[PDB]
């Protein structure tokens, strides 16, 4: 399973089966032939797979990167700070990256689920996903092939000195 | 190899490629000051021994 939060799902709702015609569906006899032909031999060699799996458990692990000085508080051309500064700068724009995914995900999700009301429905994935889409694109876009954390802080720079502007000039 | 292992490698090459880079800089500059100036242990032109000079009394005294 996964976490409920970072993937979420609204309650289901099934109706209740109200039959109107005196027709059986051949639905629920196939839905009962799947349980007895197909479901319970799969439950029975996973139940066994499973069993042997529980004889023998061990574990892994979630990596955890420290936090280390990043690229505004290296000195100049001082490749040891700067080359960790870059590694931890790469690590959080592939997560970043992973981030955008998720979002992505859970907008596809909500249109396939909502179905024919997915405009209405589905506005605060859409609303997440524009945020999200905003923050990556003003912190990583246009940065080119040969990308560092030196390039993206420019980008910041050049952002920010625009934003002080437009700021300076409307008071 | 481990990451940790390659991570901390790549710092060990990046330290002695940095030393080395900033060595050739000042090694440059180096040759250039002593080549302007001349006065260090490089570009020592030869000039005459001293030690060459007959210092005795001449056959003249104006000398």
């Amino acid at each position: 399973s996964w976490d409920k939060d970072v993937y979420p799902e609204p309650p289901r709702r099934t109706p209740a089966p109200s039959p109107q015609t005196s027709l059986p569906n051949p639905i629920t006899y196939l839905t009962k032939a799947f349980d007895l032909l197909v479901d319970r031999p799969v439950t029975l060699v996973r139940e066994f797979i499973e069993r042997q799996h529980a004889k023998n458990k061990y574990y892994y692990y979630h990596r955890e990167f420290r936090r280390v000085p990043d690229i505004t508080e290296c000195h100049e051309k001082d490749v040891l700070c700067m080359f960790e500064a870059e590694m931890q700068w790469k690590r959080d724009y592939k997560v970043d990256q992973e981030i955008v995914n998720i979002i992505q995900e859970r907008l596809k999700a909500c249109q396939q689920r909502e179905g024919e009301s997915h405009r209405q429905n589905c506005a605060k994935e859409l609303q997440q996903f524009t945020q999200v889409v905003k923050a990556y694109q003003d912190r990583y876009h246009d940065l080119g092939a040969h990308y560092s954390a030196r390039k993206c802080l420019a980008k910041q720079k050049q952002r920010m000195l625009a934003e002080r502007k437009a700021t300076k000039e409307a008071a | 190899d481990a990451p940790e292992k390659n991570y901390e490698r790549t710092m060990a090459i990046l330290q002695i490629e940095s030393e080395k880079a900033e060595l050739r800089l000042k090694e440059l500059e180096v040759r250039r000051l002593m080549r302007a100036k001349g006065d260090g242990p490089w570009f020592q032109y030869p000039t005459i021994d001293k030690a060459l000079i007959d210092h005795s009394p001449k056959a003249t005294p104006d000398n």
